[PDB]
C-alpha cells in the first residue's frame, strides 16, 4: 500500500522581511557575476584565434560538442572555471579544455574536447589536472570517454609541472590503459593536428575517426622532427588521414570533415552494445512543494547568520518528503531519507557545531545507507569558532575520528555539495575533496580554508609571542596587530569560491536554483556502475 | 549551466538556404533568430486518429496544422495554406 | 657454444645506425684503416655515435658528407675489394 | 638437473684506459657530494632544535628508529632530499619527516616519524606528498604502518597548498582508515605533543600508544585514564618502543612467498667498477649488459630475442634467488624495440615474474618513415602493455630519461613499486638544446603568418634562457627535492637496494593481469 | 537518439548483362540439383521398408518430429547428406538418422530421431559421428536432448570403426551424463523396439516415454509394471509425442538474452540476385559486400578499417536485431588483413559480439618479402585471436576454402557453433593443379640427387591422377557426405538459417574471453 | 609458440616452400633466403632464440 499520506517538509518564508530582501540582493548579484563571468569564459580564447581557426574550416569545439551529443540533451560542463586567474598573466579560458556528460546515442558519456584557440591547444598544468579529473570520474561511474583531440602537446615552459610526476601527463595514457582493460570504450576523435602528446591519444584508443585534412598524427612534428634529426617533412606527408588510414593503419574511420566525423562518432558509440542496468528501487517523480529562487532569500550571502537546512532539503527533494532519521539526538546534524527524480539518496547536512553526538548519530546513519545500498548526499555548512573558543574539542577528536572513518569506507555513490562554510576536520568528516566523492559542487558564497581568517590571525600571535618569551625576545604588541591584518586578507582571497573553483579542486560553482537539476543529473550519471559491498576497518568502541 | 543553448539548423526554403538559430529557454518556450528579426515560438504536438497536430503560439499568435516528416521534406497542412520545407541532406 | 665461439661469428657490412646528420667524416677517399677505427660521428638524436670499420680494408669510397642526411641502415663507407 | 653449465655477462674492464680514469673520477666526486649532503641532511632541523628535544626528556627521531628496529638489520630510507632547496629561505632536511622500511618483530614494516626538530613537526605540503608516497608503497606491498607522531599540526603559511587538495593531508587519514579495512595493521605511537589536531591519527590507528608526560593526545593523564583514546600507556621512549615490538609480534602474520627461490650468488664482478664503465657524461654510450652483469646473482643472464631490435635488452636473471625480468636501454627506440618489449612483459606477466627497467632512454625515433611503419602504434603498445601489467614493478634510471620513452620504461606516472635514480640521472619533457630550437622555429613562423618579423639575435636570445633552466630542472636533486623519484643511490649499493625492495614488494600476492585492446 | 540517418550497403547489379545470366543459370542449376537430391534422400530408406514400418502401426521418423515440435515452427534440420555415397554399394539415406533444432512447447531443443527404415536403425560410423556433432551442439548452446529411439545397435560390419575409438559410440552415453550433470535436460521416448543394448540411452535419460507394445527397451510389460526403467507408459506414437511435450513444458526453464536487441528489418535487396552475383565458377571474383548488403537488417552496415588491408572486409551489422560481427573474405590475404582481422576480433570478443565468417579464401600470400615481413607471423596470431575467442562464431563458406586460410577464418577445426557451405564451394589442402606441379617438382629433384633420371612424361602423367583425385575431393557433396560442414544450404535462405543459427545459439551465457600470448 | 629455437643452418621457416612458392606464384628462391636462422633472428623477428647446432 503505497498510498500512506506523509507529512512534508518546508515552509513558507516570510517575503516582507528585510532579511530576506537583503539576502536575495546579494545571492542575486553574485550569480549575476557568476553568469557573467561564465558568458566571457564561453566566448572562447581570442576574436584573432577564434577567425583562425574558422578560416581552416574546423568547427568551435562548443558547436563539436553540441552536435555530438543527442539533439536537446543536457550537458553538465565540469570546471568551467578552470585555470581562472590562475596564472599571473596568461588567460586560460576553460583551462584549455571542454568536459563534461552528456547523452550520445542514448549512453551517458563523458566528453574531452580540447580548445585549440587557447595556447594552440597546449597543455597546461590546469589543463592537465581537469582531463586527469575527467577521467577519474569517467572511470569510477564507468562511463563511455570520447576525446576530441585537437592539441599543440605539453606547454614547454612549465614543463615541470606538466610532464614528470604521477598526477600528471603520462597519467592520461596510463587511465586510457586501464579504462580500456576494464571494458570502458575509449574513442578518439582526431579533430585537428596534434604532437607527441597528442600522438599517443588515438594509438590508445580503441577506435580512431581521423579527419581528412585538418587531422595530422605525427608522433613529432615537423618542427620537433627538424629539431631532433635535422629532417624535414610536410605535415601531411608525415601524418595525414590518408596516411594512417591507408599504409600506416593507425586511422580506424575516414571523415571528410567536421560534420562527418561527429556522425561517425554517433554511429560508433550506438555499436557499443551496451545496455544501463540500475539496482536502486525507482518511484515516479514529483516536483518540490516550493519554489527554488526561495533560496536566494533564505541563504543569502553572509556565513555568520544561521539558516535551517532543512530549507534547503525541502526545496530540491521529490514532493517535499523527507524522513527524519534521530531527530532529536545531536540535532546539530540533519539526516533522512529522500527521493530525487525517484533515486532513493541519504541526506546528510550540517545545522550547527559538530559535537560528539552528531559525530555517533552521522556514523550510524552512514553505516544504515552502506547496508542498504543507497547513495549518500552530503550539505556542508560548518561553522566558525568565534561561538566557541575550544569547547574541550578532545571529546570531538575521539568522535569526529568515527565518521571520518566510516565516511571513507562507504562504497555507495557519495556527492558532496558545499552551501556555505568548510573548515577544519570538519571538512573531512563531511565527505570532503580528499574523500572522493563522486561530485563535488559549491554555491556561490561558500568559503573553504584550514580556519577563518580571524581565528588563524590569533593562533599566529599567540604562539610569536610564546617563542619569543622563552627566547626573551619581547614580542610587540603592536606586532601582533601588524600581523593580524595581512593574514585576515590572504584568508579571504584564498577561500574565495574562485579561487577553489582555479584549481580543479571542487569542480564547478553552481547556481542554487538550478541544485536539483545538477544532483539529478550527477546522481542519474553515477548509477551507470554498480553498488558494491562495503568493508568497514576496526570502527573504535 | 550558467549559459542558454543556441542551435545552429539551416532550412532550404525553396531555392535559397535559410539559417535560423535557435534558443533553448529554461520555461520550455524557443527564441528564434532569423536574420535581423527574433521570434518568441512555444508548443507541442498532439494526434488525432492518425494524424500528427502542431498547436504554436509565435510571437503570441497561435495556430495549428498538420506536421507530416516525409523524407527530407516538412510538410505543414493547414487552412491558410501549405509549406514545403526540406531540409539539407548531408554530403 | 660455452666457450662463446658462436658469439664470434657475426658479421655485416657498415651501415648507418638511423637517419640524422653526419658531424664529420674520419675516412678520407683513399686510406688504409683497421677495423674498429672510427669511420664518422653521427647525430641523430640526443645521442652520438661514433662508426667503427667493419673491416681493416682500405676504404673506395666516402657516400656522405658533413652536414648530410643519412637514411637508416644506408652504407656510408665504401671498402675496396681485397 | 640444475647442474648444466651456463655461460655468464660481463667482462673484465680496462683499468688502464684514460676514459675508465675519467669516468671513475667523475662519479666518485658525484657520490661523494650525495654522502656529504646526505650527512648534512641527517644532522637534522638544527643545534638548538635538538638541544631543547632532548632537554624534553625524548629520544630523537633516528634514535627512536634504530631502537624500533630488530638488531642489525638494514634500514632502507625512502627520500632523503625531500624538500632539498624547495623552498626560497626555508630549511627542511629530509621534509620534516621520516620513513622507510625495516623489520619489526621479524615483519616487514613501514615505518612513517616526524621530525620535531623541524619547524615544530609542522606539515609542509612535500611533508604531506612524502607521507602520502609511504602509506601508498604500504598499501600496494600490504606492508603495516607504524606511526611515531610528534606534529605540530599543518604549517600555516601555504595552508591552501596543504590542507584543501584531494591529495593534500586528508588522503592521510583515508589511507589509514582503508588500510585498516584491507586488514593492513596500522599502529601508532604518540611519542610526541599532539598540539593540534592530529589527535585523529592515532584515534583511527587500530592501537596506539602514548608516552605518560610527553604524549599529549588534552591531557595524557586525561586520555590515559578517562578518555580511552590509549590502548597502551608507556613510561618513556624506550618503554614505547618495546610495547610497539611487543605489538608487531602479537600481529599473527606469517609471510608467505608465491615466486620460486633458489640459492644466491654473489655477482662474479666487483660493483665498483660501474663507477668507470658509466661515468658522468651521458653523450657517451654504454652497455647496459655490464650493469647487469654486476647485479645479478652468480652474473647468469639469458638474453630473449638478442639480435632483434638490439637497442633494447631483455632477458631472466635472479636477484638474492627472487626471479626478475630485466629490461634495458641500450640505444633509441625502435619499432622492434617497441614489439620485443612487449611480447617480454606479455612473457613476464604470464609468468608471473617482477619486473625491472634500467632507464637510459632518450626519446622515440621520429621520422617520416618512422611515422609511416607506426613507431607511434608499437610505442603506445608498449606503453599500454607496461600500464596493463600486475606483476611487481621497479624502475631504475640510470641516464637520461626524456619524452615518450620515460612514460614507456615504466615512468613514475604508471607506478612501481619502487623508483631510483643514480647522480648522473637527467629528466625533462625533451633535450635542453632540442626544446630550444622548437620554441624558436614556431615563434618565427607565426611572426612570418601576420607579416611580423622575427630577428635571428632575438631568437637566439630566446633559446638561451630555454638551455639554462633545462638543465637546472634536469638535476637529480630538483627531481628528488620533490617527491619524484624516491631516494637518488649510490650505485655501489644497486644490488643491495633493489635486493631488499623486492624482499619488501614480495610480500603481497601476484594477482592477474589483464591486457585491453592490443592495437595490431 | 537512434534515429540518426544511416547510408546503406549495396547495388542494384545489371540484369541485362550476360555475365548475371549466366551467373544465375549456373546457380540455378546447382539448386535444383540440390533440391531434387534432397528431396530423394528425404524419401527415405525404401518402399517395402517403409511399408513394413507403417503396418507395424508406427510413425515415420518426419512424421514423428512434424508432430513433436510447435505447430508451423520452423525445423533446421542438420547434415542432410550425411552418408550420400559415401559407401560403395550401401544406401544411407540422411546417416540412418535424424538431427535438427525445433521448438518445443516454446523451447528451442535438439531433436535426434533414428530412421528405423535404413538397415533397421544399425549405427553406421557417419551416423554415430553425425549424432556426436548434435550432442555436441547441444551441450555448446546448452539445449535440451530429446532422442527418438528406434536403433538396431551397432552395425556389425565396420565393428572396429564404431565401437572402440574414443570418438566413437561410447561418447554418446559420456555426453548424455556430462549433459545431465550441467543441468541440460536428457529426455528418451522409446518409440520403437530396443533389440540391441541400446537399453542405456533410455536408462540414462533423466525421462523415458516407452511405448505400450512397440517400445521394448526385454519387455515393454516387465519394463514398465516390473523394471521401472520407464517414468512414463505411453499406448502409442501420438500418445508419446503429447506426453514429451508435457515433459518439456515441466522443465521450469526461461531463455535470458544478454546482447542488446533491435526491431528487426529486411535487407534492402532481394536475396535471389545472389545467384546472378556469385555464379558457379570460382575464377571469378564478386565483392563480399553485395552478398552482406542482402542478408543484413536493413543492408546496414559500419565498416572498421576500410582502407587498411581492403582484401578483408570486417564490420557491424545486425541479424533479425542480434548484434553480428562480420569478417569476410575479398582476396588473398596479407599481413595488414591479419592485423585488421586480429584487432577487430579482439573488439569482438570484447564488447561480447557474435562473430560470422563467409568464406571465399584462396591461401596466404606467399613471397620472400612477404617471409621477410612475418606473413606466417600475422596469420598464426589470427589463427590464436580466433580460437581463443569465447563468442558464438558461425562459419559460412561461400567459395573456395584452402590451406591456412581455412584455420585463419574459422575452419571446423576451430569449433565455430555452426558451418554451412553453399552449392559452388571446394574445399582442400590447396588448389588441385597447384599440388600437381610441386609433387613433380620433388620427385624430380631427388632423382637428380640420386643420379636417377625423372623423364618430363612421367611427371605430367604423375600429375594427371592429382588433378582429378582433388577435384573430386573438393566437391561439396562430398564434404557433406563426411559429417565435416554441415548442411549445403540454398544461398537464397541465408539469412533465414543464420537467423535461426544465432537464436539457438544465444540461449548460453557468453562467457569471458582469454587470450594467449600475442606474438607481437 | 611462446619461445622459439631455430639452428643457424637447418633451420628454415618458410610459408611456403620453394617448390610451394614456384607452384602458386612463379617465384623463385633459396631455402635459406626465403626462411633462414639469421633471417628470422634478425629481420622477421620470429626466432627467439640463435643457436649454432643440435647440442646448443
Ligand atoms: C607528450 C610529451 C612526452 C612531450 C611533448 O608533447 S613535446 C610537445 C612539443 N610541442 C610541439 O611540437 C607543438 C608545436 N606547435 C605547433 O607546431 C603549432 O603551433 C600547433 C600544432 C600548436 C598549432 O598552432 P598553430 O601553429 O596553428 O598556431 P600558433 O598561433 O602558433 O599556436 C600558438 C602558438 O604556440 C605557442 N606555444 C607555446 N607553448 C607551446 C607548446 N607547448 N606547444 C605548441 N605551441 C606552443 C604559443 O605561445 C603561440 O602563440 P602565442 O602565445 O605567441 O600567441
Ligand atoms: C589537521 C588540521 C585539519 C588542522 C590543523 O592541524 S591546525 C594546526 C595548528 N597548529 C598548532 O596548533 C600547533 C602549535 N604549536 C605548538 O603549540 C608547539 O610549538 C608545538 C606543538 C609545535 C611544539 O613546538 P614547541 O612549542 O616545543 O617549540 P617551537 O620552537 O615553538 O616550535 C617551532 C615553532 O613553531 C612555529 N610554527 C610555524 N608553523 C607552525 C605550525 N603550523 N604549527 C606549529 N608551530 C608552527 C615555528 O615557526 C616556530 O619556530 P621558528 O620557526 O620561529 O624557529
Ligand atoms: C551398443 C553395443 C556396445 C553393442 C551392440 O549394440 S550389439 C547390437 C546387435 N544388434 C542386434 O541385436 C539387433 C538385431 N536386429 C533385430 O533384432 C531386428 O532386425 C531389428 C531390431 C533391427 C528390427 O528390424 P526388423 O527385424 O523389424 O527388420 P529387418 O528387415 O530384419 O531389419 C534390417 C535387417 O537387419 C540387418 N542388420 C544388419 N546389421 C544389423 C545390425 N547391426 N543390427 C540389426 N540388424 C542388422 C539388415 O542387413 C537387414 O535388412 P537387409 O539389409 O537384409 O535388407
Ligand atoms: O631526449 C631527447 C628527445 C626526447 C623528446 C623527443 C620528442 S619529445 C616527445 C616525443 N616522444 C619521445 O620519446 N621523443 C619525442
Ligand atoms: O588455394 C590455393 C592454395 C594456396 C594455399 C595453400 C597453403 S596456404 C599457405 C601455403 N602457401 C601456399 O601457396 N600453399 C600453402
Amino acid at each position: 500500500y503505497h498510498g500512506d499520506s506523509v507529512a512534508s517538509l518546508g515552509t513558507q518564508p516570510d517575503l516582507g522581511s528585510a532579511l530576506y530582501q537583503e539576502n536575495y540582493k546579494q545571492m542575486k548579484a553574485l550569480v549575476n557575476q557568476l553568469h557573467e563571468r561564465v558568458e566571457h569564459i564561453k566566448l572562447g580564447g581570442g576574436e584573432k584565434a577564434r577567425a583562425l581557426h574558422i578560416s581552416r574550416g574546423k568547427l568551435l569545439p562548443r558547436e563539436r560538442i553540441d552536435n555530438l551529443i543527442d539533439p536537446g540533451s543536457p550537458f553538465l560542463e565540469l570546471s568551467q572555471f578552470a585555470g581562472y586567474q590562475l596564472y599571473d598573466n596568461e588567460e586560460v579560458p576553460g583551462g584549455g579544455i571542454i568536459t563534461g556528460i552528456g547523452r550520445v546515442s542514448g549512453v551517458e558519456c563523458m566528453i574531452i574536447a580540447n580548445d585549440a584557440t587557447v595556447k594552440g591547444g597546449a597543455y597546461y598544468p590546469v589543463t592537465v589536472k581537469k582531463q586527469l579529473r575527467a577521467q577519474e570520474i569517467a572511470m569510477q561511474n564507468r562511463l563511455p570517454c570520447i576525446y576530441l583531440v585537437d592539441s599543440g602537446g605539453a606547454y614547454l615552459p612549465r614543463q615541470a609541472d606538466v610532464f614528470p610526476d604521477r598526477d600528471h601527463f603520462g597519467r592520461t595514457f596510463y587511465n586510457q590503459a586501464i579504462m580500456s582493460s576494464k571494458n570502458i570504450a575509449q574513442i578518439a576523435v582526431v579533430m585537428g593536428s596534434c604532437t607527441a602528446g597528442g600522438a599517443y591519444v588515438p594509438a590508445m584508443a580503441d577506435e580512431n575517426i581521423i579527419v581528412r585534412k585538418q587531422g595530422t598524427i605525427f608522433l613529432a612534428g615537423p618542427p620537433l622532427v627538424k629539431a631532433a634529426t635535422g629532417e624535414e617533412v610536410s605535415a601531411e606527408d608525415l601524418g595525414g588521414a590518408d596516411l594512417h588510414c591507408r599504409k600506416s593503419g593507425v586511422s580506424d574511420h575516414w571523415a571528410l570533415d567536421d560534420h562527418h566525423a561527429l556522425h561517425l562518432t554517433r554511429k560508433v558509440v550506438r555499436n557499443l552494445n551496451y545496455q544501463k542496468k540500475l539496482d536502486v528501487t525507482i518511484e515516479p517523480s514529483e516536483e518540490p512543494l516550493f519554489p527554488a529562487d526561495e533560496l536566494y532569500g533564505i541563504v543569502g550571502a553572509n556565513l555568520k547568520r544561521s539558516f535551517d537546512v532543512r530549507e534547503v532539503i525541502a526545496r530540491i527533494v521529490d514532493g517535499s518528503r523527507f524522513t527524519e532519521f534521530k531527530a532529536f539526538y545531536g540535532d546539530t546534524l540533519v539526516t533522512g531519507f529522500a527521493r530525487i527524480f525517484g533515486y532513493p539518496v541519504g541526506i546528510v547536512g550540517n545545522n550547527g557545531v559538530l559535537f560528539s553526538e552528531s559525530a555517533k548519530k552521522g556514523t550510524h546513519f552512514v553505516q544504515l545507507c552502506c547496508q542498504r545500498n543507497i547513495p549518500l548526499l552530503f550539505l556542508q555548512n560548518i561553522t566558525g569558532f568565534m561561538v566557541g573558543r575550544e569547547y574541550e574539542a578532545e571529546g570531538i577528536a575521539k568522535d569526529g575520528a568515527k565518521m571520518v572513518a566510516a565516511v571513507a569506507c562507504a562504497q555507495v555513490p557519495k556527492i558532496t555539495l558545499i552551501i556555505g562554510g568548510s573548515y577544519g576536520a570538519g571538512n573531512y568528516g563531511m565527505c570532503g575533496r580528499a574523500y572522493s566523492p563522486r561530485f563535488l559542487y559549491i554555491w556561490p558564497n561558500a568559503r573553504i580554508s584550514v580556519m577563518g581568517g580571524e581565528q588563524a590571525a590569533n593562533v599566529l600571535a599567540t604562539i610569536t609571542k610564546d617563542q619569543r618569551a622563552r627566547e626573551g625576545k619581547q614580542f610587540s604588541s603592536a606586532d601582533e596587530a601588524a600581523l593580524k591584518e595581512p593574514i585576515i586578507k590572504k584568508f579571504e582571497e584564498e577561500g574565495n569560491p574562485y579561487y577553489s573553483s582555479a584549481r580543479v579542486w571542487d569542480d564547478g560553482i553552481i547556481d542554487p536554483a538550478d541544485t536539483r537539476l545538477v544532483l539529478g543529473l550527477s546522481f542519474s550519471a553515477a548509477l551507470n556502475a554498480p553498488i558494491e559491498k562495503t568493508d568497514f576497518g576496526i570502527f573504535r568502541m | 549551466l550558467n549559459i542558454s543553448y543556441t542551435r545552429n539548423m539551416t532550412l532550404k526554403d525553396g531555392k535559397n538556404n535559410v539559417a535560423i538559430a535557435v534558443t533553448y529557454n529554461h520555461d520550455g518556450s524557443y527564441s528564434m533568430q532569423i536574420e535581423d528579426k527574433t521570434f518568441q515560438v512555444l508548443g507541442n504536438l498532439y494526434s488525432e486518429g492518425d494524424c500528427t497536430y502542431l498547436k504554436c503560439s509565435v510571437n503570441g499568435v497561435a495556430s495549428k496544422a498538420k506536421l507530416i516528416i516525409l523524407e527530407n521534406t516538412i510538410y505543414l497542412f493547414s487552412k491558410e495554406g501549405s509549406i514545403e520545407i526540406d531540409i539539407p541532406v548531408p554530403k | 657454444y660455452l666457450s662463446s665461439v658462436s658469439s664470434q661469428e657475426t658479421q655485416g657490412g657498415p651501415l648507418a645506425p638511423m637517419t640524422g646528420t653526419i658531424e664529420k667524416v674520419f675516412v678520407k677517399a683513399g686510406d688504409k684503416v683497421k677495423a674498429g677505427d672510427s669511420l664518422m660521428v653521427m647525430i641523430a638524436m640526443k645521442m652520438e655515435h661514433t662508426i667503427k670499420s667493419p673491416k681493416d680494408g682500405t676504404v673506395k669510397k666516402v657516400f656522405y658528407r658533413e652536414g648530410a642526411q643519412a637514411n637508416r641502415h644506408t652504407p656510408l663507407v665504401e671498402f675496396e675489394e681485397e
